C-alpha cells in the first residue's frame, strides 16, 4: 500500500465525523452545528454544546453548516469547525496530510461552485497539500464491494436514492425526498407536547431536546411496521373480532414504557402510536393535504429507478439495480425499517427479485458515509481518484 | 558510565525522517509529509532510591 | 477489519483465562499458608 | 525472548511516573519507583537545548512535559524517557556487571499511554525508542485498556480516571477504546480542596489537603457519629473539625456523573450499553478517599437508573388495594454496577486500587512479552519495514 495518511472529513446535514485513515474508527463525530455564543465566539463539540445548551444562557443559538442538500452553506463557519478538527482533534497542522472530504449524489449543477468554494477553503485559508472529494452513496457502495448499486440513504435531512451503474452515478435519477430523521424528532416532540407540558431563536432548546429525550425515544420507541399501517390496522380488527365472536389478541395493542427524566414521568404508547411516526416517511399525505403520496419514500425509490431505465434494457436496469439495494443511514436502523423498504420496493416491481445489502452494526451505518470515504483514502493507487492540487485552483482561476 | 554508550550496549538498522514527499505516476503535483526511510548518507543519571518508596 | 476485531476479542477472551489462573494459583498459595498457620505457633 | 528481569514498564502522568523493570514471576507487585515528571532544559547560546536532572548551577530551566496529562513538550518528555531509561541501565550495570549480557541485553518496552496524546506524539515517541534509546520492542498501551485488563478483562466497561485537575471518561465496547465517545472534564481532586476551602475560610492550604489525606475524611451515603473529630497536621498539629469532613466531595461527583449519563447514552448498541453500565471502572487517587467510589456509584443511580418514579408506583399501590407488577421500560440502564475488583493480587489488595492501570500493564506485558506471537507490539523488524508508521499495524 502506499505510503501516506490521510485526514478523512464527512460533514453530514447533522453530524460531522473526522479521524485519520490508518484506523478503524472515526477520532471524532461532532455535530455539523455551533452555538454562537454572544464580542462573538462560536462552540462546537457534542459535550461543549450541550453543556452550553443546558446553560440555557439568552443570545446562545444554534446555527448549522449543511443545507438539506447535504451541501455545506456557511463558508465562514465551516472553516472554524475544520480549524476545530484539526486542532483539537486530529491535533496536526492542515498543511501536512492529504485531505478526503464527502459530497452528495446531485444532478450536476451545485458541483462547480461547491468544488470552487472547497478550493478555497482547502487552499487560500487551510493550506491543505491536496484533497480527494468522494461522492457518499458512491463511496459507501464501494467501501461495500458494489460497482452497481440502488443506494438508499435514510439521514436526517430525508431519503437520498441513488442509482449507481458500472461505478457511475446516474445523475438525473438521483433523487431526494424531503422527510427524514429531523422530521421524526419534530413528530415525536408534536405529539409527546402535551403530556410533557410544552403545549430559529429558540434554537438552543429545540436543538437541546433533539440531542437527549428525543434521540433516546426514536432508537427505543419507534418502530417501523412492515406493511401499510392503515391495513394492518383493518386485518388486525377484522381478526380480532373473529377470536372475540367465535369464543362467545390484536398486536396493536400492546404498550410501550419510556422513562422521560426532565419531569421523572413515564410515558406510555401502544404499538400503534409507535409504528405511527415512521409511517409519515412512506405515507406523508398523513400529516397535510399538501403532501402528494408520491412525496412518500416507496413511489420515490421507483421513480428513481425508472429514471434510471431512461439510461443512458430498462428491465434490465431494473433487474441491475433491485439485485444491489443498499440501505444505508442513521434512521434506516430503527427497526423494522429494512423489512418496510423492502417490501415497498418489491410490489412496485414485482416481475423482479430483490436482493437487498445493508451494514447490520448499529454504530458503522451511522458513519457508513465516513467509513465509505476512509476505504477510498485506503486505496492502492493514487490514480484510483480525483486528487485536487493547488495547481488545479491556480489554472481554473484564468479568466 | 556515559549514558550514551550504556544505551549503546545494551540490547544488541534504519532512521526514518517526517519531511515532505512528491508521488509520482512523472511526479504529481501535491506534496505531503510521511515517515520517509533514510539513504545511507542522511546527559546526566538520577539516583532511583531517592525515589523508591519507603 | 473483521481480522483485526477478531484477534483483539481473542486477546481479552485469553486474558480472562490467565486472571482465572492467576487466581487458582493464588488460592492455592494462601491455602497452604493458612494451613501451616493455624496448626502452629507462632 | 523475552527474560522477565528484563521488561520494562513506564506509566507518566501529569505529577509522576510510576516505573518498574522485572517481573516478579510468583505475584505482581505494586511500582516501586516514582520519578516526578519533570526535566531541566538549559538554553546554550547558539539557540539549542540541554536537559539535565537538576537545575545544573542554577542555569537551567524546569520544564513540566505532561499537564492535564497531555503532551505539551514532546522533546522534554523524549528527554524525559531517555533519563529514566539510562538511569535504570545504569543501576542495573554497577550491581551485576555482566548485566548486559543478562538482564540489559533484550529489554522490551510497555509505555501506558493517555488518550489525549496526538497520532504525531505517538509516531515521534516510537521513533525515538527505536532510534535514540536503542531499544528493540515496544508496546504503546492506552490507559483505558491496562484499566479493563486488570479488572479481570472486560470487553465492556467505562472507566472513570479521575486526576488533580481533570477526569477522564472512557467507555470500551468489544476490547475497544471508543476514541469518539472519550472526554474529560476540567474538574478533579482539586475540586475538593476548593470546596473545603469556601467551607473552612480561617485554615489554609496545607491544613486542608490534610483533611482530605486524613482518616476521617469520607463521603458519606463510627466516625460518621460523631460531631467532632481529631486529625493531626503535616506539622504534628491537632486540628478539629466538624460535619465540613464530609463535604467538599459533592460538586466534582455531579459533575462526572453528568458527564458519564450523556456519554453512554451515545452508545448505539443498547446491548452493548448495558453491558457498559454494569462495569463501571473508577480509579486515581482520589477515588482512594474512603466512600468515594460508593458515592460516586450512588449518584450515577440517583441521575440515571431507569425505573418507576416513585409517586407514580404509590398510586398503582393504592390502586391495587381495592400485588403490583413491575414497569418495564425500553431504556438501559436498568441496572448500575461497579465493576468486581480482583481479589486474588495479595500486594495490590494491601495497597488499594487506585494505581490499578499499572496491574494491567503488569499483566499485558506478561502475556505479550513470554509469548512468541509479536502480534502487538513494534519489532526492529517492523521498524525496519515500516518506521514510526509500524505502530498503526498493531493497535489493539
Amino acid at each position: 500500500t502506499l505510503n501516506r495518511k490521510c485526514v478523512v472529513i464527512h460533514n453530514g446535514s447533522h453530524r460531522t465525523v473526522a479521524g485519520f485513515s490508518n484506523v478503524e474508527l472515526p477520532q471524532c463525530i461532532i455535530p455539523s452545528s455551533y452555538i454562537k455564543r454572544t464580542e462573538a465566539e462560536f462552540i462546537f463539540g457534542t459535550y461543549n454544546m450541550i453543556d452550553a445548551a443546558a446553560e440555557k444562557r439568552n443570545g446562545d443559538e444554534v446555527y448549522t453548516l449543511v443545507d438539506s442538500q447535504g451541501l455545506p452553506y456557511n463558508w465562514d463557519a465551516l472553516e472554524m469547525q475544520w480549524r476545530y478538527l484539526y486542532d483539537t482533534q486530529l491535533k496536526v497542522s492542515p498543511e501536512e496530510l492529504p485531505l478526503v472530504i464527502t459530497m452528495p449524489a446531485t444532478n450536476g449543477k451545485p458541483d462547480m461552485a461547491i468544488l470552487e468554494r472547497y478550493y478555497e477553503l482547502a487552499f487560500d485559508k487551510l493550506n491543505v497539500p491536496v484533497f480527494q472529494i468522494v461522492i457518499e452513496p458512491l463511496a459507501i457502495a464501494l467501501s461495500m464491494g458494489k460497482s452497481s448499486a440502488f443506494v438508499i440513504d435514510i439521514g436526517a435531512s430525508g431519503c437520498n436514492v441513488t442509482p449507481i451503474i458500472d461505478g457511475i452515478v446516474v445523475k438525473n435519477a438521483v433523487v431526494r425526498s424531503k422527510f427524514g430523521g429531523d422530521f421524526l424528532d419534530f413528530q415525536v416532540h408534536e405529539r409527546l407536547a402535551p403530556l410533557i407540558k410544552e403545549e430559529q431563536k429558540r434554537s438552543t432548546d429545540v436543538w437541546y431536546e433533539a440531542s437527549t429525550w428525543i434521540q433516546q425515544f426514536k432508537s427505543t420507541m419507534l418502530q417501523v411496521s412492515e406493511k401499510d399501517l392503515f391495513e394492518l390496522e383493518r386485518y388486525y380488527k377484522e381478526q380480532a373480532d373473529i377470536y372475540a365472536k367465535q369464543q362467545e389478541n390484536n398486536p396493536l395493542v400492546q404498550k410501550k414504557n419510556f422513562l422521560f427524566k426532565p419531569l421523572n414521568k413515564t410515558l406510555t404508547l401502544d404499538l400503534k402510536e409507535c409504528y405511527q411516526f415512521a409511517e409519515y416517511l412512506f405515507k406523508p399525505q398523513l400529516i397535510s393535504d399538501k403532501f402528494s403520496p408520491e412525496d412518500g419514500l416507496g413511489p420515490l425509490m421507483a421513480k428513481s429507478v425508472k429514471k434510471a431505465g431512461a439510461s443512458i434494457s430498462p428491465e434490465q436496469v431494473y433487474s441491475l439495480l433491485l439485485t444491489n439495494v443498499i440501505i444505508t443511514g442513521s434512521t434506516s436502523l430503527i427497526e423494522g425499517m429494512e423489512q418496510r423498504i423492502i417490501k415497498e420496493l418489491s410490489i412496485r416491481f414485482p416481475q423482479y427479485k430483490l436482493t437487498t445489502f445493508a451494514n447490520q452494526v448499529m454504530m458503522d451505518r451511522k458513519i457508513q458515509g465516513w467509513l465509505g470515504a476512509l476505504t477510498m483514502a485506503n486505496l492502492p493507487s493514487w490514480s484510483l481518484g480525483k486528487w485536487y492540487s493547488k495547481e488545479d485552483y491556480e489554472t481554473l482561476k484564468r479568466d | 558510565m556515559d549514558p550514551q554508550t550504556l544505551i549503546t550496549k545494551a540490547n544488541k538498522k534504519e532512521s526514518w525522517r517526517y519531511d515532505w514527499y512528491q508521488p509520482s505516476k512523472e511526479k504529481y503535483p501535491f506534496r505531503y509529509k510521511t515517515w520517509l526511510r533514510n539513504q545511507e548518507d542522511e546527559e546526566d543519571i538520577l539516583d532511583l532510591k531517592e525515589f523508591d518508596r519507603r | 477489519q473483521w481480522s483485526r476485531q477478531e484477534r483483539c476479542f481473542q486477546f481479552g477472551r485469553l486474558g480472562a483465562s490467565l486472571h482465572n489462573q492467576m487466581e487458582k494459583d493464588e488460592q492455592k498459595r494462601i491455602e497452604r499458608t493458612a494451613k501451616q498457620r493455624l496448626a502452629a505457633l507462632k | 525472548p523475552f527474560r522477565q528481569d528484563s521488561i520494562l514498564i513506564i506509566y507518566p502522568r501529569s505529577q509522576t511516573t510510576l516505573v518498574q523493570f522485572g517481573l516478579n514471576e510468583e505475584t505482581f507487585t505494586v511500582p516501586e519507583l516514582e520519578i516526578p515528571t519533570q526535566i531541566y532544559r538549559t538554553t546554550r547560546q547558539d539557540g539549542s537545548y540541554t536537559y539535565h536532572s537538576t537545575n545544573k548551577d542554577n542555569k537551567a530551566e524546569l520544564i513540566k512535559p505532561i499537564q492535564n496529562g497531555e503532551i505539551i513538550d514532546i522533546s522534554a518528555f523524549t528527554q524525559f524517557l531517555r533519563l529514566i531509561f539510562v538511569s535504570i541501565l545504569s543501576d542495573r550495570a554497577n550491581k551485576n556487571q555482566d548485566a548486559f549480557e543478562a538482564e540489559l541485553s533484550n529489554i522490551p518496552l510497555l509505555l501506558i499511554t493517555h488518550h489525549s496524546w496526538s497520532q504525531s506524539d505517538l509516531e515521534i515517541i516510537t521513533q525515538y525508542v527505536f532510534e535514540s534509546l536503542e531499544i528493540n520492542n515496544l508496546i504503546q498501551l492506552p490507559a483505558s485498556l491496562a484499566a479493563t485488563y486488570s479488572m479481570i478483562s472486560l470487553q465492556n466497561c467505562c472507566i472513570i480516571d479521575v486526576g488533580t485537575h481533570h477526569t477522564d471518561i472512557i467507555p470500551i465496547v468489544d476490547y475497544a477504546q471508543l476514541d469518539h465517545l472519550v472526554s474529560s472534564i476540567p474538574m478533579g481532586g482539586q475540586s475538593i480542596n476548593d470546596s473545603l476551602k469556601k467551607l473552612l475560610p480561617q485554615w489554609d492550604d496545607d491544613q486542608i489537603e490534610s483533611l482530605k489525606k486524613s482518616p476521617i475524611f469520607e463521603v458519606l451515603s463510627k466516625n460518621s457519629d460523631l460531631e467532632f473529630n481529631t486529625f493531626w497536621d503535616e506539622k504534628g498539629n491537632e486540628i478539629k473539625v466538624g460535619k465540613q469532613r464530609f463535604q467538599g466531595c459533592n460538586n466534582l461527583i455531579k459533575n462526572i456523573s453528568n458527564r458519564v449519563g450523556l456519554t453512554l447514552d451515545n452508545i448505539d448498541d443498547i446491548n452493548k450499553a448495558k453491558a457498559v453500565w454494569e462495569n463501571i471502572i473508577i480509579v486515581g487517587g482520589t477515588t482512594s478517599i474512603s466512600g468515594f467510589k460508593e458515592a460516586l456509584l450512588g449518584q450515577l443511580l440517583k441521575d440515571h437508573l431507569i425505573i418507576e418514579p416513585e409517586e407514580e408506583k404509590s398510586k398503582r399501590e393504592e390502586e391495587a388495594k381495592s400485588f403490583v407488577p413491575t414497569i418495564e421500560y425500553v431504556q438501559c440502564p436498568t441496572v448500575i454496577k461497579l465493576a468486581k475488583y480482583p481479589d486474588y493480587f495479595p500486594e495490590w489488595k494491601k495497597s488499594g486500587y487506585s494505581e490499578i492501570i499499572f496491574l494491567g500493564a503488569q499483566i499485558v506485558s506478561k502475556q505479550i512479552f513470554t509469548h512468541p506471537k509479536d502480534t502487538f507490539y513494534i519489532t526492529r523488524e517492523k521498524y525496519n519495514m515500516k518506521g514510526p508508521a509500524a505502530l498503526w499495524d498493531v493497535q489493539f
